[PDB]
C-alpha cells in the first residue's frame, strides 16, 4: 500500500519464493528502466545453473559474471565521497571504475520494452556486451598505469559503439561485436 | 608582528621595521612562543617550518579562550634558496581540514 | 479526514481508478486558485490521449519538460533561504526565477476559460525562460519551431 | 507519548520534515565544499608567490651582508622602530567572525632616507614586500581553516 | 476525549459546519488566548462577504487581509528551518520575516477577555492595527535593502507604540492611529 | 497511570473540575519541593478572588508575566539542547538564566509557611532581571511603582 | 511484555509498594550487573532510616550518600553534552566529573554476584569505599586549580588502589582503608 516492505503479503511471500526482484521508486523516478534494486535483490539458483551456462553460452559466463558484479559493488563503496566532494576531485584509479560503473549502468543493465529490437536480447548478446565492457576496462586500467590522463580516455568514440550495442539487430550482432573488439584495441594502443 | 627564526636572519625583520627574535632550537622557539602568548599586541607570529613545522599545534591549551593572534609556518632559511613544493604541503593541510586524502 | 492518504476511503480508491489530482492546501492559502499540486498528481491513461492527430505533437515532452523544471525549482526555493540568492549558480537563479513565474501565471488562472492551444503556447512562453539547449526531454524540431515566445503576451494580457 | 491517531499523523509529519531536513543539510555542504575547493587555488597562489619573495629576499641579504658589514646591518635595523599596529577588523563568513588583518605600515616609517649602504637599503625593500605576501598568505589561511571546520560541523 | 480530533463526532460535526475554528492545549499552557489554532482552521464565509466589507469597512480591506495571511504562511513555512539549524543561521530577510510575525502573533491575534477595554474591539480598529503593521513591515524590508541590520531595526520606539495599541478605547483610537502613522515615518526615514 | 495526562480518570476529572494541580517528576529528580509544575496547572476561579481590594491590584498582570516568561526560558532551553549554548544571544540567556532562577527560588520553598505579599516580593525580585521594556502584560504605572528589586537582599 | 512498562500488572503494583527498582537491558547486554537504572528507581523509606544510620555507621553517612547522588546527577548531565560535541570541547573541571562519574559506575554500583569476595558487602565497606571517593574527588577538585592538567591525575597509580578496592575481605579492608587514605594525601601533595 505505500511501498514498504514489512507489509504482512510481503513478509509471508518472501519466506517461500526462491528469486526476490525488488523495484525502486527512486529509480522510477530518474526513468532508469527497469526500477530493479541490485541491492536489495538476491537469487538463490545461480549455483545450481552455473553447469548449464558454461556448456550452452560460453566456458568464461560464470566467472566473467562475477567481475561486473564487483565492478557494481566497488562502485557503491564510493558514494559516501563522492556526495562530499565532486568526482572531478578524484583520482583517476577510481574515476575510472566511477566512469565504468556509469556505463554499465547505462548501457547494460538499462533496457526500453516498447523499442523494437531492445524489447528482446538472447544470452549470447549480453555475453559480448559483458566481454566488450571489461575489455574496455582493462585497456583503460593499463593506459592509466602508464600516465594518460582520463580526460583523453574518455573523448575515444569507442564509447559511443558500447552505447549502440544495445540497439544493435540481433542477427547483425556476430560482426559488430568483433569490429568493437578489433577497434577497442586498435584505439588503446595507439593511445599515448 | 612578531616574527621567530635563527639570528642569521633576525636583524633583516628589524630592517623591515618588524618586531623579530633569534631561536636555534625546538626548546628555544617553544619558550619563545610561550613568552609571546602572554604577551600583548601581537596579531601575528610567523614561526619557521625547522623549528616547529606546527606553530598553532604548540599552543592549543592556551589558545583555547582568545582568537586575536594568528600563527604561521614559514619557509627554512637554508631550504627557501632550493625550494620546496607548496603543492605537497597542500595535500596535507586538505588532509588535515577533509581527512579523505582525496587531491586532484 | 486529516489528509491522510493511508485511510481506507483514498486508499482503495487508488485501486479502483486511473489517476488522482490532489489539490494543495498552501496553495490554496498563497492565494492561488485553483490550486492543483503537479507533484503528486498522476493521470494513468494521458499517453492514449494526447500525441499527433488528437492533439498537438509537442503535448508529452511540454508535459515532462515543465515536471522536471517545477522539481528542479521547489528545492532551489528553499535553499536560498538559507544560503542566499547571489550564492546560487546561474542556472538555480534560472530555476527559482521559472518556478515562481509559474505558479503566478500558469495554476493561478482564476475563473479563465482556456482552450489546449492557448494552455500550449502559456507553457512555451514560460519555457523561453530556461536557457536553450537545457531542455533536455524536447527535440530538436519542436525546440526550433515553438521556442523564443515572450512572457508578456499573458503578463501584458492577464 | 500517548498513542492516538492524531499522534501517529504528528509523528509521521516530523519523519518526513527530517527526511527534508536532511536533503537540505546535504545541499548546504555541496555549496561550502564547492567554495572550499575554489579558495584552495588562491591559496596554493598566495603561498608560491611568498615562496619567490622570500627567495629574492634572503639572495639580496646575503650579498648585502658580504658588501656593506653585518655590523652596518646590525646598526641599520636598530634605527627603525618596529611596528605591531595592526587592523584587525572582523570578517563575516557564514556567520562567524575571522579576523582579516590590514597593516598600518607606512612606507615613511623607517629611518634615514639617505641610503649610501644602498644594498641595506634594497633589503629592506625586499623585506618589506616580503612582509606583504606573508601578510597576504594568513589572510587566506585563515578563512580556509574556517571554512573546513564549517564543513566538518555539517557532516 | 483525551483531545483525539480523530473522535467520530469531531468528525461527524467537520463535514457540515461552514466555519471551524480549532483551539491548542499548547497555546492555552502558556496563557496565549484566544488560543486558535491558526493551522488547522478555516472558513467557508469569507468570499461571500467581500461586498459588505469593502461597502462598510474600507475598500482595501480584503487585500490588507490576504497579506496578513501571505505573512502568516511565509512564517509557518520558515520555522521549519529554525527548528532545525536555529533562528540565528537565517538571511536578515527571513529574520524580518520571523520578527514581522511574532508582531503579529503576540499584538493583532492576542485578546484579553477579561480586560477593560481590550475585551471588545470593533473592526475599524482591527483594520487600524493591521495597517499599521504592513506599513511597519513595508518600512523595515526597505530600510535592509540600504544596509540597516535587523538587529538594529526592533530597538526602535515605534515597536512599543504598535505593541500597546490594544489597549486603546475606542473613541481614543483615532488620534494614536495617526500619531502612530507619522513615528513610523519619523523612525525609518532618520535611522540611516 | 504512567503520569498520562490523556487518561480516561484525568481527562473525565478535568472535564468536571474547577482546575488541577500538577506535579512535575522532573522538578522531583532534582529535589525541588513542593514540585508543582506550573504550566500545565490551571485555577478557573482565580479572576473572582483576587485584585483590587481583595488581594493587591498588580496580582493578575504579575501572575501573566512569569507564565509568558517562563514558556520562553523553557523554549529556549529546548532550543540550546539542539544548537549548543554558545550559540546563545544575551536576550535568550536572560530567560535561561530567569527560568533556572524561577525554579531554585520560587518554586523549591521546602516546609517553610509564605504569606503573599512574601510571594508577591519574591516574584517582582525575579522579575526585576529582565529588561524593563519586555514586560508587556504589565502596566506601567504598576512597574514604576514595584520595579527595580534585588532577591540577594532578602536572603544574605 | 517485551520490557514494556505501561503494562497493566507494572502500574498496579506501583500504586501499592513502597520501593521501586528498575532493572534496565541497555545495561544486561554490555555486562554491567547488577543493572539498576538508578535514574527510574526511588525508594520511600530512605528518610525513615537516617537516625538508624547516623548510630549504625557514622554520623555523616547520609551527608556522603547525597554527595554521590549529586554527582551521579551532574555526571548524567554532562554526558548529553559531551556526546554532541565531543570529549575534547569540555572543561578540565567536566572532564574530572565525568572521570570521577565513571570511577563509581565501574566501582562502587558494580558488583558481581559469583566472585567469592565480591558477593556480600558490610555497610562499613561501602561506606569506606565512598570515602575514599570523595576524598580522590576532592584533591583533584583543588589540584586542578593550581594548574595541574587531568592528564597527569589520571595516570596517578592511586586510582588503581581505589578499583581493586571491593575485591579486598572483610577483614582485610579496615588495614586497606587506611594505607589507600595515606597514598591518596601523599601523592596528591607530591604531585605538582
Amino acid at each position: 500500500p505505500g511501498g514498504d516492505m514489512s507489509e504482512p503479503v510481503t513478509q509471508s511471500t518472501l519466506r517461500i519464493v526462491g528469486a526476490f526482484w525488488r523495484l525502486d521508486a527512486s529509480l522510477a523516478f530518474r526513468r532508469h528502466f527497469p526500477a530493479i534494486n541490485w541491492n536489495g535483490s538476491y537469487s538463490l539458483f545461480t549455483s545450481a545453473l552455473d553447469p548449464w551456462y558454461r556448456e550452452n553460452v560460453a566456458e568464461d559466463y560464470p566467472e566473467l559474471r562475477d567481475a561486473i558484479s564487483e565492478l557494481l559493488q566497488r562502485e557503491a563503496g564510493l558514494q559516501e565521497i563522492v556526495q562530499l566532494v565532486g568526482p572531478d576531485a578524484l583520482q583517476d584509479a577510481e574515476r575510472l571504475v566511477i566512469e565504468v560503473g556509469r556505463i554499465i549502468r547505462e548501457d547494460f543493465l538499462q533496457q526500453n520494452a516498447y523499442h523494437e529490437v531492445d524489447a528482446y536480447c538472447s544470452m549470447k548478446k549480453a555475453y559480448g556486451i559483458m566481454k566488450m565492457i571489461l575489455a574496455f576496462y582493462k585497456e583503460a586500467e593499463a593506459a592509466i598505469k602508464r600516465g594518460v590522463s582520463i580526460d583523453e580516455i574518455l573523448q575515444l568514440p569507442v564509447l559511443e559503439r558500447i552505447g549502440r550495442a544495445r540497439y544493435v539487430s540481433e542477427e547483425e550482432f556476430p560482426a559488430y561485436f568483433e569490429e568493437a573488439m578489433k577497434e577497442i584495441q586498435g584505439a588503446f594502443k595507439a593511445l599515448a | 608582528m612578531a616574527v621567530i627564526a635563527d639570528p642569521e636572519t633576525a636583524q633583516g625583520f628589524r630592517l623591515a621595521g618588524l618586531e623579530g627574535y633569534g631561536a636555534s632550537s625546538a626548546e628555544e622557539a617553544q619558550s619563545l612562543l610561550e613568552t609571546l602568548v602572554e604577551r600583548g599586541g601581537y596579531a601575528l607570529v610567523a614561526v619557521d617550518e625547522a623549528l616547529l613545522p606546527d606553530p598553532e599545534r604548540a599552543v592549543e591549551r592556551l589558545m583555547r579562550g582568545r582568537d586575536l593572534p594568528v600563527l604561521l609556518p614559514i619557509a627554512g632559511l637554508k631550504e627557501a634558496f632550493q625550494g620546496h613544493d607548496v603543492e605537497g604541503y597542500m595535500r596535507e593541510l586538505v588532509r588535515k581540514t577533509i581527512g579523505f586524502d582525496i587531491k586532484l | 479526514p486529516d489528509d491522510d492518504r493511508t485511510h481506507p476511503i483514498p486508499d482503495l480508491t487508488g485501486y479502483i481508478t486511473e489517476g488522482q489530482i490532489q489539490l494543495s492546501r498552501e496553495l490554496h492559502r498563497k492565494g492561488i486558485y485553483p490550486p492543483i499540486d503537479p507533484l503528486p498528481s498522476l493521470s494513468r491513461l494521458m499517453n492514449n490521449g494526447v500525441g499527433k492527430g488528437k492533439t498537438r505533437e509537442d503535448h508529452k515532452q511540454v508535459s515532462d519538460q515543465l515536471y522536471s523544471a517545477y522539481a528542479n525549482g521547489v528545492d532551489i526555493r528553499k535553499l536560498v533561504a538559507i544560503i542566499g540568492e547571489d550564492a546560487l549558480t546561474e542556472n538555480d537563479r534560472r530555476y527559482l526565477q521559472f518556478a515562481d513565474a509559474f505558479e503566478r501565471f500558469f495554476i493561478n488562472q482564476g475563473q479563465q476559460n482556456r482552450s489546449i492551444e492557448e494552455s500550449l503556447q502559456i507553457a512555451w512562453a514560460l519555457l523561453s525562460m530556461l536557457p536553450q539547449g537545457e531542455l533536455k526531454r524536447i527535440s530538436k524540431d519542436h525546440i526550433g519551431k515553438y521556442y523564443g515566445q515572450k512572457l508578456e503576451e499573458i503578463w501584458g494580457a492577464p | 507519548v500517548s498513542p492516538t491517531r492524531m499522534n501517529l499523523l504528528q509523528r509521521r509529519g516530523q519523519l518526513r520534515l527530517a527526511q527534508k531536513g536532511v536533503d537540505l543539510l546535504k545541499k548546504k555542504r555541496d555549496a561550502l565544499v564547492a567554495e572550499f575547493f575554489g579558495l584552495v587555488r588562491e591559496a596554493m597562489e598566495a603561498r608560491k608567490a611568498l615562496d619567490q619573495a622570500a627567495k629574492e629576499a634572503y639572495a639580496a641579504l646575503l650579498l648585502a651582508q658580504a658588501f656593506d658589514g653585518p655590523e652596518v646591518v646590525a646598526g641599520a635595523a636598530l634605527g627603525v622602530p618596529p611596528l605591531e599596529g595592526v587592523e584587525a577588523e572582523v570578517e563575516n563568513v557564514w556567520g562567524s567572525k575571522v579576523p582579516r588583518l590590514k597593516a598600518t605600515f607606512p612606507d615613511g616609517a623607517l629611518l634615514s632616507p639617505v641610503g649610501t649602504p644602498a644594498y641595506t637599503l634594497e633589503a629592506s625593500r625586499a623585506f618589506r614586500r616580503y612582509a606583504e605576501a606573508l601578510i597576504r598568505v594568513a589572510n587566506t589561511e585563515t578563512r580556509l581553516k574556517k571554512i573546513g571546520e564549517e564543513i566538518k560541523k555539517t557532516t
